[PDB]
C-alpha cells in the first residue's frame, strides 16, 4: 500500500519452497545478505521488498528455475516479539519456485530417410545441484560432414555472475562470398563474468582446427592460395557496456563493446600469430517534439566500429619476422547486419569475384527511427533512415624495399610501416557510403528490418544492392 | 586333396560366379591332376584370408588368397601332378594380367552389379543359391558394394546401363570398346599367329570374358556388343568352355562329391551363425568400423602365422583390462549417481541473526 | 515496370574509386608473370623448378617441361585444385584483381600448345593397345606399391611426415589427424586392386593396412618393373615404342621411377632386415640397368641443368 512502506520491519524468517534439487550452499551465498539487510530497520516495507526483487532476479539467473513459476508470499509474522520497536518490526516472506526439467532430450530423428537429420539435444541440466549445465548439439546431414557440439557450463563458487564453461565444437561454416567453406574442430574455455555496474567481461581461449575445402569453381587465385590447414590457439577478451533501454531498438543510452584477440605469440602455439582487436561504439538521443506529449518515439541514433589486425612473430619476442594475414582472419565489411547497401562482404579488397578480407576496417552509421501514423510509440514499428559508410583496407609491404628471396616474413618495421599506411588510407578518399529508408521491426528475440538501399560511393570491384534488402539479427551497424 | 581352393559356388552354368575364382578353377582344372586338389564352395567371411579365391595348402597350411597369389605359390611349391621371344612373353602375360584385373572388372561390375536391373534378376539370385539361410542378406551386399567402388571411375551410372538414354548407350559401348580391343590383339584360343601369353593369362582372360558373356541378363548390352563385334573372343569363350568344364563343370573335384556339399564343412550353425553376427557388428555407426579393424588385423596375423612368418604379439589383453578399467568406472560413478540423496529439501528456511 | 526506375538505379553510385589493393599474402603468391603450375613440392625445390615428390604432379610437370612451355611450379595442397587433386595451372593475372580461369590437369596440354615458348602429337597421342596393356602396369601395379610403401610401410614413416604433414601444420594434434586420413585414403586406394587387395570385410571399404597383402603388391612390382624394362629393351631408340622424343608412356613411367630411386633407394641394411629389395633398387635392377639409364635420360632431357638428381 501507499502507506504501508513507512512502517519498519525485520525479516525473521526466510522460506524456500520447490528446490529439492539445489545445494543449500547455492542459495546460502545469496540469501544470507538479503537476510541481514535489515539493520537500517525504518521504512524498510520501500526497500526490502526491491531487495528482495533483485534476489529474485539472480535466482532467474541460474536458468535452473521456470520464469514463469516465480512465486513470493508475504505476510505479517504472527509471533508477538516482546517491546516491538517499531510496529510490525516482525515480518517473513515466502518464496515458492518450480525448477526446470532436469533433463530435456529433443532427438529429432529420421534415421530410416537417408539424411539423418538427428540433432540430438541432450541439455542435461543442474547435475549436482550447483546450476551445472551439460548441452550436447550433435547433428548429422546428408551423410556429409557430421556436426558436434558439446558444452558444460557452471557458475564459479555459486556465483550467478561468474560462469566458467568449457565447449568442444566441430562445424562446418559455409562462405559463399569467398566461394569456399571452413571447417572448424577445437575447444574452447570461457569464463564469463558480470560486473555489478551491468558490464560482461568474457576471457576466453580458444584451440580450432580450421580447413579451407569445399571451393567453388570461381574461386580465387588469393583463396586458393589460402586454402589448407591451420590452427588457431587464441586468448580474447571481450567487454560489453550495454546501457541501451532496448537492445533490438535502441531509443535512448549507448552500447560500448570491444574484442580484443591475441592467438600465436607467447605461450600460445599455432600456425597464425597476431593481435586482433575491434571497438565498436553506439548510442541514440531521443528528439521529444514539444508540441506532442510523451514519448514523441523520434530519436537520431549512429554508430562507429574500428579494427586493427596486427602480425606478429611466433615465439617469446617483439621484435621478428612476422607472416602476413590469412583468409581466415582478416575482417569483413558490408552487408545487412553491417555497412547496409551492399552485398554481405561487399566492401574491401575483391579478386574476381570473391571478397577476400582486410587488416584494418572503420565502419559509421548515422540512422534516425521515425513512429509510423496512426500508431502508438509503445509499437515495435519504426521507420528508419540511414547514412552507413565504411573503409576496408589490406596491409602490404609497398613501401618496405628488398624483401628477399625468402617471401611471406615481414620484420617488425615494414609491418609497423604497413599497419601505418593501411590507417592512413582509411583517411583519405570518401568512404563507401550508401543511404536508404526502411521499416525496422523490433521483435524482442531479434530485430527485422527490410529497406531500400542506394549505394552512393564505393572503390570498383566491391557489390551494393540498389534494391530492397532485408535484415535479420540482434547486431545492427 | 593336397591344395583345396575356396570358391564361390557355381552360377551362369559356370563352376563360379566371380571371375578371379573362376579363373583359378581353370587353372588348376588345366594343370593339376583331378585327385591332387579339391574345390570348396565358400564365402569371404569363411576364410581366413577374407578374400576369395584362396588357396590352402594342406602339405604346410598355407593361407594364400588371391588369383595371383595362388599361381605364384604353386610355382615355387607344386604338387606332384603339375605341369604348367620367352622375356617378351612374360612381359606381354604380366602387362595383360595387369589390364585385366585393372579394367576388365569394372566393366564386369557395371554389367552384373551396377546395374539395378541385371543385379535384382540374376546376380542376386545366383549369390543366394550358393549361401547358407542367413547369409544373403550381408556377403552379396558387401560384395555388390565393393564391385560398385571397382567401376566408380568409369563415371557410369545404373541409370546409363540400359532422348538421353541413347546418349548413354554411346558412353557404354566406348566403356566396352575401350577394353575389348585391347583384349583382342592376343591369341587367347592359343593358336597359329597373334600375340602368345601363359596358361595363367589365359586362364584370367576366360575368367572375365566368361562372366561377361555367357550369364543371361534383363539388359544385355556387353554380351550383344561382344557377339557383335568380337566373335574371335566369343569364339575362344565358347571352346575354352567346353574343352575345360564340360556339362557346366560338374566333373570338377568338388569336395564331398559336389558343390552344394562342399560348402557343408564349414557352414555348420554355429558358424553360419558366427559369421552373420560378426557381419551384423561390422555395420554398427559407432563401433562397427573399429571391430571390422580389429578382426581384419586378427586375421592378417593369423594368414602371416600360417605363411611362417613371426608377427608381433597382439596387445588384445591390454585393450580388454582398460575397456574394462572404463567400464567398472562408468558403473561406479553411475552408482554413486543413482540413489544419491537429493541435494536440497522442498522446504528451506533460514532464521534471524544471532 | 522495369524501364522507368531502371533511369535511376543505373544514376547511382555517383562516385567509383580504383580498386583497393589485395592482402600482402595475395600479391606475394598470386602475382606472377608466368603460368604457375601448383604442385606437391617444398619451397627451396620450388625455387629451382625441381621435380615434384608427388608422381601425379611430377607426370604433368614432365609433360609440359617436354611441351616446351616456360613455366614456373609452386608448392600447394589438394584443397586449392580444382577438381580437389593437384597438380593445376593458374595463368598469369591479366588485371591486378582479375585472374583467368585455373587449367585442370587434363587441360594442362592444351593450354601448353596455345603459349609455344607446336607440333605436341606425341605427349598426348592414343597409344596402341599393346601399349595400353602396358601403361596399365604403370598405372597400377607401380602406383599401388608406390602408395604402400610410401604410407602403410613404418620405414617411410619420418618421409612421409616430413614431405606430406610437416609444411601442412606445425601443431602436434593437426599433424597426427592429417595423417590418420592420408593413411586411411592410401589403403583405400591400394585395397582397390585385384594384387594385394580385393578383401571383403564390410559394406565400407577396407581403410587399413592390415586388409592389404604388401608381398603380393611387392611381388606385383616386381613383374611390372621387370616387363616395363623388358618392353623399353624391344624398342630400338632410347624412348620405348621407338620414338625419337619422349611422350605420355616415358612421363608416366618416369613420374614413378626416378621418385622410387630418390627416396626409397634407402640403404640396404634395412632390406636385409626383412628381406625385401627397396623400390629404388629394385628400378635399378630391373632388366639390365634399362629403368634406370631411362629415368637417367628423362632427367638429362626435361632438366639438363640439375645435377644433384642421383638420389
Ligand atoms: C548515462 C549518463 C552518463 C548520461 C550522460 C548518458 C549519456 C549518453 C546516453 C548520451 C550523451 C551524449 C549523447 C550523444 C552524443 C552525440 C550523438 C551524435 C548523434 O549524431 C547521434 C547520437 C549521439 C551519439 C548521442 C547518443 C547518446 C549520448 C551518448
Ligand atoms: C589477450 C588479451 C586481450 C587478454 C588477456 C586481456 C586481458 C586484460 C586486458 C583483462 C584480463 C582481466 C581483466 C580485468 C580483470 C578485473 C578487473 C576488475 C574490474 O573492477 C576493473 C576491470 C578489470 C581490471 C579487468 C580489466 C581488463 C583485464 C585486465
Ligand atoms: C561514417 C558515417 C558517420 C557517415 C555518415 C559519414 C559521414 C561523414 C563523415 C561523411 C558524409 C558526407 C561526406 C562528404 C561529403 C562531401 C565531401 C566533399 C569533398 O570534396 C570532400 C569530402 C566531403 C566533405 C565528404 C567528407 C566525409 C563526409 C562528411
Ligand atoms: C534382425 C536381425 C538383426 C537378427 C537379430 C534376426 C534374426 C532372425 C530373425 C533370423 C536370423 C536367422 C534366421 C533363420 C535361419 C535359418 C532358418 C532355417 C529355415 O529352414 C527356417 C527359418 C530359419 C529358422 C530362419 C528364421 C529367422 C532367423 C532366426
Ligand atoms: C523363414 C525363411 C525361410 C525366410 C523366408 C525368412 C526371412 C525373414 C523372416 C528374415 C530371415 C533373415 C532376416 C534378416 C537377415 C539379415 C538382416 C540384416 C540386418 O542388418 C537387417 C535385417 C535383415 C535383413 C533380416 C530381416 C528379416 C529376415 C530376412
Ligand atoms: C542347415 C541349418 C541346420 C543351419 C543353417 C542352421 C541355422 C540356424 C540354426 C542358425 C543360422 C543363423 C542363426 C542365427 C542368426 C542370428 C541370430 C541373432 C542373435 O542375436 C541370436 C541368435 C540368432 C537368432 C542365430 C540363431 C541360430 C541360427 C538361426
Ligand atoms: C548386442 C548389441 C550388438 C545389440 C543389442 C545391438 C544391436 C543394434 C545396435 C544393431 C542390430 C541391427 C543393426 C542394424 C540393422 C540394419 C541397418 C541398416 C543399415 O543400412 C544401417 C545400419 C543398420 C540400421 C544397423 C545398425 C545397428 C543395429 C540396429
Ligand atoms: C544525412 C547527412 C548527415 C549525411 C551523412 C549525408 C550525406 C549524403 C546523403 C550526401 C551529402 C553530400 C553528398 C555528396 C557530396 C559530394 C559528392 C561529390 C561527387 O563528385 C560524388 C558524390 C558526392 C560524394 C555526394 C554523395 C552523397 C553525399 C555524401
Ligand atoms: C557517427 C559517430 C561517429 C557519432 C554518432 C559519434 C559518436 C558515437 C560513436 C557515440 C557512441 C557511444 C557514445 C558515447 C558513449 C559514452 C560516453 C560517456 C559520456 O560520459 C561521455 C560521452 C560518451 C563517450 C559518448 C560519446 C559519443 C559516442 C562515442
Ligand atoms: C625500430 C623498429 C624496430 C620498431 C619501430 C619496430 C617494432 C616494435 C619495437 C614496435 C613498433 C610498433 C609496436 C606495436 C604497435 C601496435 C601494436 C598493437 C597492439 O594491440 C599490440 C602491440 C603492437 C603489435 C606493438 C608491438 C611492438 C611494435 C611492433
Ligand atoms: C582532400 C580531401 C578533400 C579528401 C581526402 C576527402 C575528405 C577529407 C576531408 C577527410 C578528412 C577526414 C576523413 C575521414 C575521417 C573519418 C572517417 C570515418 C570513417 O568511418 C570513414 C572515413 C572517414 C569519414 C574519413 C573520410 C575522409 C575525410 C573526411
Amino acid at each position: 500500500l501507499d502507506e504501508h512502506i513507512l512502517t519498519p520491519a525485520s525479516i525473521s524468517t526466510l522460506e524456500v519452497h520447490g528446490a529439492t534439487n539445489t545445494r543449500r550452499s547455492l542459495l546460502d551465498q545469496i540469501f544470507k545478505p538479503v537476510l541481514e539487510d535489515t539493520a537500517a530497520a525504518g521504512t524498510t516495507l520501500g526497500q526490502v521488498l526491491d531487495r528482495v526483487g533483485a534476489a529474485t532476479k539472480k535466482l532467474a539467473r541460474f536458468d535452473i528455475f521456470k520464469e514463469e513459476g516465480f512465486g513470493v508470499f508475504l505476510s505479517e509474522a504472527a509471533p508477538p516479539q516482546s517491546a516491538p520497536p517499531t510496529d510490525r518490526t516482525d515480518l517473513d516472506i515466502s518464496i515458492r519456485v518450480k525448477e526446470k526439467s532436469r533433463l530435456v532430450f529433443s532427438a529429432g530423428t529420421d534415421f530410416g530417410n537417408a539424411e539423418g537429420s538427428a540433432y540430438t539435444n541432450a541439455v542435461v541440466r543442474n547435475i549436482f545441484g550447483g546450476a551445472e549445465t551439460l548441452t550436447v548439439n550433435a547433428s548429422t546431414g546428408t551423410r556429409t560432414r557430421s556436426a558436434y557440439n558439446a558444452t558444460f557450463s557452471t557458475p564459479i563458487n555459486g556465483n550467478p555472475d561468474l560462469r566458467l564453461s568449457v565447449e568442444a565444437l566441430r562445424s562446418a561454416t559455409q562462405k559463399p562470398w569467398a566461394s569456399h567453406e571452413e571447417h572448424l574442430t577445437g575447444a574452447n574455455l570461457r569464463l564469463a563474468w558480470l560486473t555489478e555496474k551491468g558490464d560482461t567481461h568474457a576471457l576466453a581461449y580458444s584451440s580450432v582446427w580450421r580447413q579451407l575445402t569445399g571451393l567453388a569453381p570461381t574461386a580465387s587465385p588469393t583463396v586458393r592460395a589460402d586454402a589448407g590447414d591451420s590452427l588457431k590457439s587464441s586468448l580474447t577478451h571481450t567487454f560489453t557496456r550495454d546501457r541501451r533501454d532496448n537492445p533490438m531498438l535502441p531509443q535512448s543510452g549507448y552500447l560500448f563493446r570491444s574484442v580484443s584477440e591475441l592467438a600465436g605469440w607467447g605461450p600460445l602455439n599455432g600456425d597464425v600469430s597476431f593481435a586482433k582487436t575491434e571497438v565498436e561504439a553506439s548510442g541514440a538521443l531521443p528528439v521529444a517534439i514539444p508540441g506532442l506529449a510523451g514519448k514523441s518515439g523520434v530519436s537520431v541514433g549512429g554508430g562507429l566500429r574500428l579494427g586493427v589486425l596486427y602480425p606478429l612473430p611466433l615465439g617469446y619476442s617483439l621484435t621478428g619476422a612476422a607472416q602476413p594475414s590469412r583468409i581466415n582472419d582478416r575482417f569483413q565489411l558490408g552487408g545487412p547486419n553491417d555497412v547496409r547497401g551492399f552485398k554481405i562482404g561487399g566492401l574491401g579488397p575483391h579478386d574476381g569475384v570473391d571478397a577476400v578480407g582486410g587488416d584494418v576496417f572503420a565502419a559509421g552509421s548515422v540512422n534516425a527511427l521515425l513512429p509510423l501514423p496512426r500508431t502508438g510509440p509503445d509499437s515495435p514499428l519504426r521507420l528508419q533512415l540511414y547514412a552507413n559508410a565504411g573503409r576496408l583496407v589490406a596491409l602490404n609491404s609497398k613501401g618496405t624495399d628488398k624483401e628477399g628471396k625468402e617471401g611471406l616474413a615481414m620484420d617488425s618495421a615494414a609491418v609497423f610501416k604497413g599497419v601505418k599506411s593501411a590507417v592512413g588510407k582509411l583517411t583519405n578518399g570518401i568512404p563507401s557510403l550508401a543511404a536508404g529508408v526502411g521499416l525496422v521491426y523490433a521483435h524482442p528475440v531479434a530485430r527485422f528490418e527490410l529497406n531500400f538501399s542506394l549505394p552512393l560511393v564505393l572503390r570498383r570491384g566491391e557489390e551494393g544492392r540498389k534494391g530492397l534488402q532485408v535484415g535479420v539479427g540482434i547486431s545492427f551497424l | 586333396g593336397a591344395v583345396q581352393l575356396h570358391v564361390w559356388g557355381p552360377a551362369f552354368g559356370l563352376p563360379s560366379i566371380d571371375a578371379e575364382c573362376l579363373a583359378a578353377i581353370a587353372y588348376l582344372a588345366q594343370t593339376l591332376g583331378s585327385a591332387d586338389y579339391q574345390l570348396i564352395q565358400s564365402s569371404p567371411s569363411a576364410v581366413p584370408t577374407q578374400h576369395l579365391p584362396t588357396l590352402y595348402d594342406s602339405r604346410t597350411s598355407t593361407w594364400i588368397g588371391g588369383f595371383t597369389s595362388i599361381t605364384a605359390h604353386l610355382h615355387t611349391h607344386p604338387p606332384p601332378t603339375f605341369q604348367s621371344t620367352a622375356a617378351s612373353a612374360t612381359a606381354d602375360g604380366t602387362a595383360y594380367t595387369a589390364f585385366l584385373s585393372a579394367h576388365a572388372a569394372p566393366l564386369l561390375a557395371l554389367s552384373l552389379y551396377v546395374s539395378s536391373a541385371n543385379y535384382g534378376a540374376a546376380t542376386r539370385p545366383a549369390y543366394s543359391a550358393v549361401l547358407p539361410l542367413p547369409l544373403p542378406w550381408t556377403e552379396p551386399p558387401a560384395v555388390r558394394a565393393a564391385m560398385a567402388r571397382r567401376a566408380a571411375h568409369l563415371g557410369l551410372s545404373s541409370l546409363d546401363a540400359d532422348t538421353p538414354e541413347q546418349k548413354s548407350r554411346i558412353r557404354l559401348e566406348e566403356a566396352a570398346r575401350e577394353v575389348l580391343d585391347v583384349l583382342a590383339e592376343v591369341d587367347w584360343a592359343a593358336g597359329g599367329g597373334g600375340r602368345q601369353v601363359a596358361a595363367e593369362v589365359r586362364c584370367l582372360a576366360f575368367g572375365y570374358l566368361a562372366l561377361m558373356l555367357l550369364p543371361d541378363v534383363p539388359r544385355p548390352w556387353l554380351r550383344e556388343i561382344m557377339e557383335g563385334r568380337y566373335p574371335a573372343l566369343c569364339t575362344f569363350v565358347r571352346d575354352f568352355r567346353a574343352r575345360v568344364f564340360p556339362q557346366g563343370g560338374k566333373l570338377l573335384p568338388w569336395a564331398d562329391g559336389g558343390a552344394q556339399a562342399s560348402a557343408s564343412a564349414s557352414a555348420s550353425a554355429s558358424a553360419v551363425a558366427l559369421r552373420f553376427v560378426r557381419a551384423v557388428m561390422a555395420e554398427v555407426p559407432l563401433v562397427g568400423e573399429w571391430w571390422s579393424r580389429w578382426w581384419t588385423a586378427r586375421k592378417k596375423r593369423e594368414v602371416l602365422a600360417s605363411k611362417g612368418a613371426k608377427p608381433a604379439p597382439s596387445n588384445d589383453l591390454l585393450l580388454l583390462l582398460g575397456a574394462g578399467l572404463g567400464l567398472t568406472v562408468v558403473g561406479a560413478g553411475v552408482f554413486f549417481y543413482r540413489g544419491l540423496p537429493p541435494f536440497g529439501e522442498a522446504v528451506q528456511v533460514w532464521r534471524k541473526p544471532v | 515496370i522495369p524501364r522507368p526506375l531502371q533511369r535511376l538505379f543505373d544514376y547511382f553510385p555517383l562516385r567509383i574509386y580504383e580498386p583497393n589493393e589485395l592482402p600482402e599474402r595475395s600479391q606475394q603468391l598470386t602475382s606472377g608473370d608466368l603460368p604457375t603450375l601448383y604442385v606437391f613440392s617444398t619451397d627451396s625445390d620450388a625455387r629451382l623448378g625441381l621435380p615434384s615428390f608427388n608422381p601425379g604432379c611430377l607426370k604433368w610437370q614432365t609433360l609440359l617441361r617436354l611441351a616446351n612451355l616456360d613455366f614456373r611450379i609452386l608448392p600447394s595442397t589438394n584443397h586449392s585444385s580444382p577438381t580437389g587433386s593437384l597438380p593445376f595451372l593458374l595463368p598469369p593475372r591479366t588485371s591486378p584483381t582479375a585472374s583467368p580461369a585455373p587449367i585442370p590437369a587434363s587441360g594442362l596440354l592444351s593450354f601448353a600448345r596455345k603459349n609455344p615458348w607446336l607440333d605436341l602429337g606425341h605427349l598426348d597421342a592414343d597409344l596402341p593397345p599393346r601399349a595400353q596393356a602396358y601403361l596399365a602396369l604403370i598405372t597400377h601395379s607401380l602406383r599401388n606399391a608406390w602408395l604402400c610403401a610410401l604410407y602403410l610401410d613404418p620405414t617411410h614413416d619420418a618421409l612421409l611426415r616430413r614431405l606430406y604433414v610437416d609444411p601442412a601444420s606445425s601443431s602436434r594434434a593437426v599433424r597426427a589427424a592429417l595423417l590418420h586420413q592420408l593413411r586411411r585414403a592410401a589403403a583405400e586406394q591400394v585395397a582397390t586392386a585385384s594384387s594385394g587387395g580385393g578383401k571383403i570385410v564390410s559394406l565400407a571399404p577396407v581403410d587399413s593396412a592390415d586388409g592389404i597383402d604388401e608381398e603380393a603388391v611387392y611381388r606385383s612390382a616386381r613383374d611390372a618393373l621387370d616387363a616395363l624394362a623388358s618392353l623399353l629393351r624391344e624398342s630400338e631408340t632410347a624412348w620405348f615404342f621407338g620414338t625419337e622424343r619422349p611422350g605420355s608412356f616415358d612421363a608416366a613411367l618416369f613420374s614413378y621411377t626416378h621418385l622410387m630411386v630418390e627416396y626409397m633407394s634407402e640403404e640396404e641394411d634395412t632390406e636385409s632386415a626383412k628381406g625385401r629389395v627397396s623400390l629404388g633398387r629394385m628400378v635399378k635392377e630391373a632388366g639390365n640397368g634399362e629403368l634406370a639409364e631411362h629415368r637417367e635420360r628423362m632427367l638429362g632431357v626435361a632438366w639438363p641443368e640439375w645435377d644433384g638428381y642421383r638420389r
